[PDB]
């Protein structure tokens, strides 16, 4: 009753659905991008991009496109390099 | 060893807890074993005799099987509880004529049926087909 | 969050606002009405006219106002 | 090690790949130093 | 004595341990990505089968990676040049002392050897006095539970 | 070719605080690293279907020379992995469904087949058709059924096919229905689920294929068969 | 700042425009008006859901249809509205969806 | 029915209003006004560049301009269409019928294109 | 043979010369969907000519369903229109036909298993994975989906010679199958 055969894992399925069902994330404007992304910025004075990219659920590319005009990059050698939300 | 040290090993495992939320819990709770068993290259299962171990140069093992539980919180207050009952987790090596040989409890003319001598006191395995012995 | 926020959109709207050619300069409070940020806090307020929109080395102090600074910029 | 100076890697890079220089040609040569680790085969092996 | 259910039982352990520290870190991956497991994918029936197929095939107890520390000679080719032999292989005993070192006092014939241990019955070499093979009717306790 | 350091002994070999100065690097190359990680993955599936171990080696020939094409560089190497796993049991007489082998993979079986076809293009090799015959001995012996009822099962389905009974179905459907209409008809019967369980098709489909075989079940046992069950009173579903 | 479906509509309507007569009167400013109707677009959405448990069924022919931001507005023609109840047919229906 | 469920939606809506009419400080009298005129006004072109040699391949745009006919507002969980047919598996909302409103929670539509 | 392929669906790909805003288009298009989650293009659709088009904001339109080369030029330019329509300067340029795909029945059932065998150079057959032979021919590149009832799909022709054309080869193979 081991290993019986089948065509798509229980786990995997779901995992395709859900993935389906939440769809790719979508190009925004660059207007609302941008007052969402400041908006993050006062919460907090430095964020990851990793974890920037959920606050404004937009594709890494755009993001970073985005953000490379205005974001700049710190280099911390505590940790890694990291994006700076303010345009200064 | 088999009938209480692999039950306890098992057992005092403790239950693997994984959070990364949804938490998984997975607890081990009965082994089982079957007879000595070889499968051909098309996969069907089929006893192995002690004989054809030595002459084909197999292992005399068993299969091995646990019942494992997985139970998953998701955070909602609700708990999904799943038990995989005999999940085979690797084979081990067969002392002959032990409880779990297929030799045990056989009478001498059983024996003499299977190619197998009865004056053999068994108490070795047969690994690739080499009758292995363990020194105190 | 907030009082770290709105002055992106002022630079941002200062920035393009100069790309326009607009080298004039601009109060807080005019730059305001175009960044939609008529509800800006009055703490935040102050923090921008006395270290925000100086300490920048992109933001000129003239007569009062602010303006751009394309002449430390290379063009 | 070449590749590090002319790369210019930080110091103690080049530092620790040194280590592991002088490691392996002591060992090279005697692989049973005293209160140091042997050199294994890729199986638990001491090289001889 | 040592014998060959104490024996796998130390075995068991690590290979156990072994099993669950991959399903560990195979669930890990999954649930990190945030999708469910497969139960049996996780498990390896490698680290249990060819473990234990390993210690008795080659004879060195332990682990392949740390043979270094692995005590050897514990699984032998059962002799079968005569039955006698072949029973006195089952019945051998192997002292802790290492066979390269030397001294007397672990080859000689203690007097608690008497009715446990054959006191005729050893090795002429290196090995006298250190392998050894039980008494007739000397029986090794299987061990039960002090509760 | 490399060596491991080994582990310290003396307190020279441990630096200034615990850790042991001396740490092995990993050396191995890109390619190398994956490759070995890929022969890990085909021996874990093998394991859990007890393949025997030449299998194995041909499935590790097969993603060497795939791998080295670099055809299906874009594909996952786990689903090059199980899509070699699966040419392997072909090429060598003893084929495991699709299914089978994505029970052991966590690939799916739809990646597992695309991965087949490009596989095969690349090595500009070919595999001989899947006859039902070819799974009749594990579907059997994991149905526990006796020698006599698989041997029906085997004859069943041969001449199902030769008859043109079941066109277009395949294999496994009509190996499926003829273990059905063989168990059904000795002392050992097993029901449509537990058939399909192992044999990995849906209990429908069973049951269409074995609709088709059941008006010629006669002509399809073998003659000396003995009925516990008459053909004549075999189900008719 | 909100879902915003039900403002034209006849309830939606109402409100809209009483809010324009007491506007015109300076009783109420423009910005309470704009909260009025925010407020109400959050109690008419959680009261269908809670305080509406009937089933209905329909069928037609579709027309035309458009999708954009999450918006549908279909356009259906020669629909039959029918109910366990009652049956209620139409010449012409307009289906704007949301999500 | 419908006029009682429209009764229940005022006390919601007044109550949800209560609030905030007090933090913009506006007297509580604005809230009785308003209920009252609520209620009162509900009851061979081998070069192919011009493409004005097909012309009338539109409809009247007006369908949309005009709105009067029904209209219907909802929520959607599932639309599907198979090659002809469109599958609304719409979630509770409203309908505007012929003036009279109808409310529903769950409604399933097969429509032909 | 005496029989001809009849073609099923055509793929022509035209390029407007204009880049295009996409969400105006959904707004104001009778039947377009945009949906920029799902697809990063505006599917829309037109019944007379019964075909879809996807639009893409780079100009480049795909239309998909014609039954003939003349529906699909025909559904591309209204399409085109409908876009010019919107205010853009859509045109018609480089309008190309990027696959056609036809249907046929040879009136007998095919030994699929045979038919691997003599041309497993070409055939692939897996009952497994799709129950209907795949055939690729390599003088025109064309792929047929030979099936045991009879039914024989060609796709991938630029051209309808390249289908009547693969047809024609392919039949003689089929009858010397013939179930």
């Amino acid at each position: 009753t081991n290993y019986k055969p089948v065509a798509n894992h229980q786990y995997n399925i779901e995992y395709e659905r859900k993935k389906k069902e939440d769809g790719k994330r979508a190009r925004a404007d660059k207007q609302h991008v941008l007052d969402m992304l400041f908006s993050a910025f006062e919460k907090h004075q430095y964020y990851n991009l990793k974890d920037l990219v959920d606050i404004t659920k937009q594709p890494v590319v755009y993001l970073k496109e985005i953000l490379k005009e205005i974001g700049v990059q710190n280099v911390k050698g505590i940790h890694k390099n990291t994006w700076e939300l303010k345009p200064e | 060893f088999i009938q209480m040290s692999v039950q306890r090993i098992v057992e005092d495992a403790p239950p693997i807890d994984l959070q990364a939320p949804p938490r998984y819990l997975l607890k081990f709770e009965q082994i089982y074993l079957s007879k000595p068993t070889h499968w051909e290259r098309d996969g069907a299962p089929s006893p192995m005799m002690p004989n054809e171990a030595r002459l084909r140069n197999l292992t005399y093992s068993a299969p091995l099987y646990v019942d494992i539980t997985k139970t998953v919180i998701k955070e909602g207050e609700e708990q999904l509880q799943t038990q995989h009952q005999k999940t085979f987790i690797g084979k081990i090596p067969i002392m002959l004529r032990s409880t779990y040989c297929l030799l045990n409890g056989l009478t001498d003319r059983d024996l003499c049926e299977l190619n197998e001598c009865p004056l053999d006191p068994g108490g070795y395995f047969i690994i690739n087909g080499s009758e292995k012995v363990l020194i105190a | 969050g907030y009082k770290f926020g709105v002055l992106a959109k002022i630079v941002n709207y200062m920035k393009t606002r100069h790309q326009r050619g607009d080298t004039h300069p601009l109060t807080l409070d005019e730059i305001l009405d175009e960044t939609q940020h008529l509800d800006i806090g009055l703490k935040q307020k102050q923090w921008l006219m006395t270290e925000a929109l100086v300490n920048n080395p992109k933001i000129e102090v003239i007569d009062g106002k602010y303006a751009f600074k394309p002449k430390y910029n290379v063009r | 090690l070449r590749r590090n100076e002319q790369n210019g890697a930080a110091a103690h890079v080049i530092a620790e790949d040194v280590k592991l220089l002088q490691f392996h040609v002591a060992t090279m040569v005697d692989n049973e130093l005293p209160g140091l680790p042997r050199a294994m085969q890729k199986s638990g092996r001491p090289l001889k | 004595l040592d014998l060959a259910g104490p024996l796998l039982a130390f075995l068991f352990r690590g290979m156990f341990k072994n099993l669950l520290k991959e399903v560990r870190i195979y669930a890990q991956k999954f649930i990190d990505r945030g999708k469910d497991f497969n139960l049996e994918l996780a498990i390896k029936t490698r680290i249990i089968s060819d473990g234990l197929k390993y210690s008795l095939a080659t004879g060195n107890w332990g682990d392949q990676k740390k043979a270094h520390q692995a005590r050897a000679g514990v699984s032998q080719v059962l002799n079968r040049l005569t039955f006698a032999s072949t029973l006195s292989h089952l019945r051998r005993l192997n002292s802790p002392i290492g066979r390269d070192g030397k001294l007397a006092k672990p080859r000689q014939l203690h007097n608690t050897l008497w009715g446990m241990v054959c006191p005729a019955e050893t090795p002429e070499g290196h090995a006298v006095g250190l392998v050894k093979n039980l008494a007739l009717m000397a029986y090794i306790s299987v061990g039960s539970q002090p509760s | 070719l490399s060596t491991m350091i080994g582990k310290g002994t003396g307190a020279a070999s441990f630096d200034e605080f615990g850790n042991s100065k001396y740490q092995n690097r990993r050396t191995m190359s890109s390619s190398d690293r994956a490759m070995m990680n890929a022969f890990k993955e085909i021996t874990t599936m093998a394991d859990r279907i007890n393949l025997p171990r030449n299998i194995v080696d041909r499935t590790n020939n097969l993603f060497k020379q795939v791998y080295e094409q670099k055809s299906l560089k874009g594909r996952a190497n786990d689903a090059i992995a199980s899509a070699c796993l699966y040419i392997a049991c072909r090429q060598e007489g003893v084929p495991r469904t699709f299914k089978e082998i994505c029970a052991v993979s966590r690939i799916s079986k739809k990646e597992i087949g695309r991965c087949f076809k490009l596989i095969l293009k690349a090595l500009e090799t070919s595999v001989d058709l899947i006859t039902t015959g070819d799974f009749m001995s594990r579907f059997c012996s994991n149905l526990c059924l006796p020698k006599q009822v698989q041997m029906a099962a085997t004859h069943i389905a041969r001449k199902a096919v030769e008859l043109d009974l079941v066109p277009g179905r395949s294999p496994i459907s009509v190996a499926a229905a003829a273990i059905y209409m063989a168990s059904q008809a000795s002392a050992e019967k097993r029901t449509q689920k537990e058939i399909g369980d192992i044999a990995g098709v849906a209990d429908v489909t069973i049951r269409q294929s074995y609709r088709l075989i059941y008006p010629r079940a006669p002509d399809l046992f073998p003659t000396d068969f003995k009925f516990d069950t008459p053909v004549d009173k075999l189900p008719q579903l | 700042m909100a879902y915003q479906l039900y403002r034209n509509t006849t309830l939606g309507n109402s409100l809209q425009e009483s809010l324009d007569e007491l506007i015109q009167s300076q009783q109420i400013t423009p910005q309470l008006a704009l909260q009025v109707l925010l407020q109400f677009d959050k109690a008419i959405n959680a009261a269908l859901a809670q305080r509406v448990r009937n089933r209905v069924n329909f069928r037609g022919s579709l027309n035309t249809y458009r999708f954009c931001d999450n918006v549908w507005t279909f356009v259906l023609n020669d629909v039959e509205f029918r109910e366990v109840t009652e049956l209620i047919k139409v010449d012409k229906v307009k289906i704007v969806a949301c999500d | 029915t419908v006029p009682k469920l429209y009764r229940s939606v005022i006390e919601d809506v007044i109550n949800d209003v209560r609030d905030i009419f007090l933090d913009d400080g506006v007297d509580e009298q604005v809230l009785m006004e308003l209920k009252t005129l609520w209620e009162n006004k509900l009851m061979g072109q081998v070069e192919e560049e011009p493409l004005n040699s097909e012309d009338d391949v539109s409809d009247e745009e007006g369908q949309e301009l005009f709105d009067t006919e029904n209209v219907v507002v909802c929520q959607y969980d599932k639309i599907h269409r198979s090659k002809n047919k469109w599958k609304f598996h719409l979630k509770d909302g409203i309908m505007n019928l012929n003036g009279r409103d109808y409310i529903f929670s769950k409604a399933i539509g097969d429509a032909e294109w | 043979s005496g029989i001809v392929p009849q073609l099923q669906n055509i793929v022509s790909t035209v390029n407007l010369g204009c880049k295009l805003d996409l969400k105006t288009i959904a707004l104001r298009a009778r039947n377009a969907e945009y949906n920029p989650k799902r697809f990063a293009a505006v599917i829309m659709r037109i019944r007379e000519p019964r075909t879809t088009a996807l639009i893409f904001s780079s100009g480049k339109m795909v239309c998909t369903g014609a039954k003939s080369e003349e529906q699909s030029r025909l559904a591309a330019r209204k399409y085109a229109r409908v876009v010019q329509k919107l205010g853009f300067p859509a045109k018609f340029l480089d309008f190309k036909i990027q696959n056609m795909v036809g249907s046929c029945d040879v009136k007998f059932p095919i030994r699929l298993e045979g038919l691997v065998l003599t041309h497993q150079q070409f055939s692939s057959y897996e009952p497994e994975l799709f129950p209907g032979l795949i055939y690729r021919m390599i003088k025109p590149r064309i792929v047929l989906l030979i099936f045991v009832s009879g039914k024989v799909v060609l796709t991938g022709a630029k051209v309808r010679a390249e289908i009547y054309e693969a047809f024609e080869n392919i039949y003689p193979i089929l009858k010397g199958f013939r179930k």
